[PDB]
């Protein structure tokens, strides 16, 4: 019989970003 | 073994025979040749739209291997395909693609400079979690590998231009677009290979017109690729008409009705029908049995012709003498005219029915998925067809329009360029609609501008585009992202004379370019769309002085009164400047019968048999009847108090589908009768 | 054999009559086969919507097949269907699984195209079969797709295909956008009909046709998410059930037991009587319903088994049809089909005659039951006349006008590419306007939040058509959407609001004037979203001065044409004669306002009985109330403060003193200027 | 065993995401039962597993 081996489990997560107007 | 688990060896499906005898594009393949031959910096990139074959100018390089037209440092090596999205996919875990490519390396060194790798989706393979191209970094620059790229020239410019290694660890080989006419001769190397499949045989003018269509009706797809999906799904389409059959079948249920009525009466009668539609069916199936045979054979000798073509070119490779001449001068000729004379046979014998796959099967792909040239002859007819009157701008509009499909002028320059005037509603934006639409599609499926609001800078900063980094940025000007998603529609200019005058020099920019930059940097051609500009400067001037007075000398007193307004180098961009006079009183009631008529249409789309005194009809058009504005008055005058009464009589209870409706006079108003 | 592992043969179900035939969608089967005997390009993959009978697509293909109904070079062919989970049924070691998946491409390899399998969801069978030290199906049959073993078909939706099948190139060049697309009303209808007598079989009922087209009717009405055929399957099917449940009742018989069991505990108590007689006559009578019970039962029971007997009939004499036996043909139709059904037909006339306690017939009132478990114009008409009087208080000529206006777009003999609603709204605030607009919703559209404010005052501004319909972007009002537009994407049934139409701009009124036109509305963005669903209304104050000088001694029909009139000064003519019809709202004098503060004080009365309190108003407290709570400008606005400070200051200021008992007439007696609460 | 109960014996399992996997291991194992009309049980799940792990696999429609 055999183990229940542990993993690695490589997650990720993300970023927005932000545009600006100008007014004139 | 990941080559197993991998890789295609496309060198042995050419070498089968599998692959595609790809034409072309020898200088390409030429240079990519040269980049393969390198000592460092060993791999070509292939950059250019998909669906242009990049993946099969690869195979056309593996059948030149199979061939051996290559220089001395290919003979003998082995070209292998590989996708990231089979690498990707099993990322359970931390290190369970890269177990994956560092094994793809090892046989790839196990190989020992034997092998030549493909990789398409390039772009693709910068980002799978550092994650791929990291790995492949000194294979790629060692010499150790000699990849081979695939991609687009946006995703080139978005993702390869930020890793250096995956920069120059690669080499740019353009890939271009294909021509017609070479189109034309790819097909025509894939004309047998149709044919063979597909058991049929090929109109070669429906080819040609094939691509025409192609490049004419379709904007997305490109060469090889759509002119492929057309005539493999035009093959398919006349393969099942020829493979079924419809009277065959009408017939069949007709026999076997005939012997359940037969089988109920045992005065007769019927054992004779049912006897003469038997003979019948049996001839039918004997035909439909004999066609079938005859294709059969024409089949089998196509079949047998392409054996020849692949055994005349093993000869040359191989190099047997007397079997080149052989094969050559007997089998070529001879049974291309009796595959010919089959052609001539089964244009004869196909009733019910043809395997020549003609453009009119073109057609009926291509518009589920051709008299332009005399509709345009009979344009003014066309536009007679809903517009009354103003015959004279029509048979301007038509005139440009000949020029442009006929294409005698400037082509940088744009089609329609034309200011209109004169007082609206009688139609002005209804001969807009119509134009667009028997012109090339629809009513409303046009750009429609409202010039009368922007007088200022900022007002030219929105309908031309804002500059980065303010405020209207994102979409475009008004004008940009209307033309733009709209390659082929009409603008439209109203109120031309409350603009600012420095949008005038934005017009001026369309009429000699074409090409106009926004601020988004990209220019958004009108060369294949029609300018109206539109305006009512001499509207009073008209409707003073249209009585027996002319087209052209009353165009010229209003062309001198917006002198007096416009620029000269303005008016010396314009091609016409129609008149747009007030019609009559009667054209403008048969406007209104006209909107009637939708309206009876809609009626009747309720399902209502309604009619109407003529005096009711004079009534409503001189309802809402003025010179100042048009007909629209009239419009929504004659709208208002037919929707209001009629419908207030019918949810009244009193109106029922199916009675004599007709909308008789009040003293001031119109009533509906019941009979 | 692996093909005899878990490979699931479509043919060979369709040839033992198991899958059910499938009708019509030539014209999608027939471009199938386009698809199908194609050089390249040779997979095609059923684009479409989650239960659209792209499954039965493929089975009536087969079934084309058994019935050879196709070319002769699918016939010979096998159409299989292969299931992932059995082939993950006993196998998770390295490489078993894969073993077995190998060992079917081999079989494939064995029958060279021979065997055109179909495995949908190929997006699933691509980016989910996650194995640990071991392969998917999707990149080991990628193989297969440059190798022309795989003739297979597809079938996903719009989405996920773009997701996880148009990014790769293999997976691009293998397969075909084959579109389904959405099937009608009476197409459905047919297949309805076609398989009716199916279900009629396993569930032991019968079906009503006009129950089937209204099921469809109510279907496409109502039901959002379900699909065609899926929710008259279901509806039909989950009706068949509950009638099954009502032949599995009765209900008297529960009274009668209840009672007779409960008479037996009393006179089994009282061992006077009677009870015996009693007890004995309501026995007699549950033992003969019971036996009316079982005589209906046996009834339907010979019905539904014969009714089995004319389907297997109808099978036997199809068999016949494809082998072809001589006098069983006209045998089995001759003398089975016209005996059975007569008789068939003289047992419905049977239980018609006996059917007191049940039913078998599903009507379309079972599956309106279903349905409200789960008619328009008049009713609609009367009672949205009637309601509203309710939430709004007076205004009777508004109400006759709007009542009007509904029905002459309910009617839809007008200009059906109007919008539903265009309307101007004339008077000073407070009116009931904002009351109106959601009663509207109430019952028109039938909730509350069917509708979008936006006030147009704050578009005085160059930037209303940016930030109110969408732009080209720098701005805020574009990842939202936008204000209008792009809420109207959001709710495509509901009822807009324009106030304060005096503080307008050029871009309030072209961009009005194209709704007013057209409905489908042109935003920034692109992608123009119809009005004709909706309801548009403005409302103003410009002639209101005039509305609140002399709506008294003056009428309504002329106070509107100048009001209409005073329209025409402000704005154009142009703009204000594409709208339906602008009303008036009058100033709410006495009794509207003694109803909204009767209303506001018997909520006030529904929150203090939550805390358990009575109390009861005196009517000159509501004189004084409508004195201090109504202005000729405002209106309701300070009658909301007014209940606020002059009744909830004094009363909350007592009631935390301590000073009022639960369970007393707690009236509102006057002070001088202010409400005392006594005990009494 | 269930299928010797034949129809007589009605399960009710809830929480489904754990009859989907239950440490292959059990989605793999009763979608046989599922996708064959032998199991007569009966489902109980929040929604969130609805959006989840039901709507996706729409071989479980
Ligand atoms: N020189 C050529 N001779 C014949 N056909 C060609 C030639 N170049 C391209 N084509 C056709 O172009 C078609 C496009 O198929 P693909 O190779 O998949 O397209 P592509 O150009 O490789 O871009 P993608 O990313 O693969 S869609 C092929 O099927 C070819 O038949
Ligand atoms: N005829 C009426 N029937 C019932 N309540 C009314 C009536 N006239 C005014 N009201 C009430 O007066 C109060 C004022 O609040 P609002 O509804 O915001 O003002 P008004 O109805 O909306 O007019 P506007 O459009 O807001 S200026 C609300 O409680 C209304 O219900
Ligand atoms: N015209 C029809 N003929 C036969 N079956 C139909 C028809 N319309 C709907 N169906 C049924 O709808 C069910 C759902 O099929 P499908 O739409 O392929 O499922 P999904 O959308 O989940 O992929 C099928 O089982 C099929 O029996």
């Amino acid at each position: 019989a055999a183990a229940a081996a542990a993993a690695a489990a490589a997650a990720a997560a993300a970023a927005a970003a932000a545009a600006a107007a100008a007014a004139a | 073994q990941a080559l197993k688990k991998y890789t295609i060896d496309l060198t042995e499906r050419a070498e089968q025979g599998k692959l595609d005898p790809v034409i072309g594009r020898d200088e390409e393949i030429r240079r990519t040749i040269q980049v393969l031959q390198r000592r460092t910096k060993n791999n070509p990139v292939l950059i250019g739209e998909p669906g242009v074959g990049k993946t099969a100018i690869v195979e056309g390089l593996a059948q030149r291997i199979i061939n051996g037209e290559v220089p001395e440092g290919l003979k003998g090596r082995r070209v292998l395909a590989l996708d990231m999205g089979a690498l990707v996919a099993g990322a359970k875990y931390r290190g369970e693609f890269e177990e994956r490519l560092k094994g793809v390396l090892n046989d790839l060194a196990k190989q020992e400079g034997n092998v030549i790798l493909f990789i398409d989706a390039l772009h693709t393979m910068v980002g799978a979690g550092m994650d791929a191209g990291n790995m492949l970094k000194p294979a790629l620059a060692r010499g150790e590998l000699h990849c081979v790229g695939a991609t687009t020239l946006d995703e080139y410019r978005q993702y390869i231009e930020k890793d250096a290694a995956l920069e120059r660890r690669f080499q740019k080989v353009f890939v271009a677009e294909p021509s017609v006419e070479d189109t034309i001769a790819i097909l025509r190397g894939l004309k047998e290979r149709y044919e063979l499949h597909h058991h049929v045989q090929i109109t070669d003018p429906a080819i040609v017109a094939a691509a025409t269509l192609s490049h004419r009706y379709i904007a997305d797809r490109q060469l090889p690729d759509k002119a492929i999906d057309l005539i493999d799904e035009a093959a398919s389409s006349i393969r099942m008409q020829i493979d079924s059959p419809e009277e065959l079948d009408r017939l069949d249920r007709r026999i076997i009705q005939l012997k359940l009525e037969q089988q109920a009466l045992m005065l007769d009668m019927l054992n004779e029908e049912l006897s003469d539609k038997e003979r019948q069916y049996s001839e039918l199936e004997e035909e439909w049995k004999a066609e079938k045979a005859s294709l059969s054979g024409t089949q089998t000798i196509k079949a047998e012709l392409e054996q020849a073509k692949i055994a005349i070119e093993q000869a040359r490779r191989v190099g047997d003498l007397a079997r080149m001449s052989e094969l050559q001068y007997g089998k070529i000729p001879e049974l291309e005219k009796q595959l010919e004379a089959a052609t001539q046979l089964e244009g004869k014998t196909m009733r019910l029915l043809r395997n020549k796959v003609t453009d009119a099967e073109i057609a009926e792909v291509l518009a589920r998925w051709e008299s332009e040239r005399e509709k345009l002859l009979r344009m003014e007819q066309e536009l007679h067809h809903r517009v009354i009157g103003q015959n004279e701008a029509v048979d301007a509009v038509s005139n440009a329009i000949r020029r442009s499909r006929a294409g005698l002028a400037d082509p940088n320059r744009p089609i329609g360029s034309f200011l209109f005037l004169g007082p609206t509603g009688v139609g002005k934006t209804e001969l807009c609609k119509a134009l667009a639409n028997f012109m090339f599609d629809s009513d409303e499926a046009m750009v429609r501008i409202d010039m009368s609001e922007f007088m200022e800078k900022h007002s030219v900063s929105r309908l031309v585009g804002a500059p980065p980094g303010y405020v209207g940025y994102e979409e475009g000007g008004y004008l940009t992202e209307a033309v733009r998603r709209r390659p082929y529609s009409v603008i439209l200019l109203d109120a031309v004379e409350k603009a600012h005058p420095d949008v005038f020099n934005i017009l001026l920019q369309v009429l000699d370019d074409g090409r106009l930059t926004d601020g988004q940097g990209r220019t958004v051609d009108f060369r294949n769309t029609v300018v109206i500009m539109t305006s009512n400067l001499g509207s009073d001037l008209i409707q003073e002085r249209f009585g027996e007075l002319d087209y052209a000398h009353m165009k010229e007193l209003v062309l001198g009164v917006v002198s007096h307004n416009f620029r000269p180098e303005f008016i010396n961009r314009i091609d016409e400047v129609v008149v747009f006079h007030p019609l009559g009183e009667q054209h403008i009631a048969s406007i209104a019968q006209i909107q009637l008529k939708r309206l009876y249409k809609r009626l009747e789309e309720r399902g209502y048999e309604i009619h109407i005194s003529d005096e009711a009809l004079k009534l409503l058009s001189e309802n809402g009847y003025d010179p100042v504005y048009g007909a629209r008055p009239l419009k929504r005058a004659i709208q208002q108090q037919i929707e209001n009464p009629l419908a207030q009589q019918i949810l009244s209870g009193e109106l029922v589908p199916g009675k004599v409706i007709r909308l008789e006079v009040n003293e001031d108003r119109i009533v509906a009768v019941q009979h």
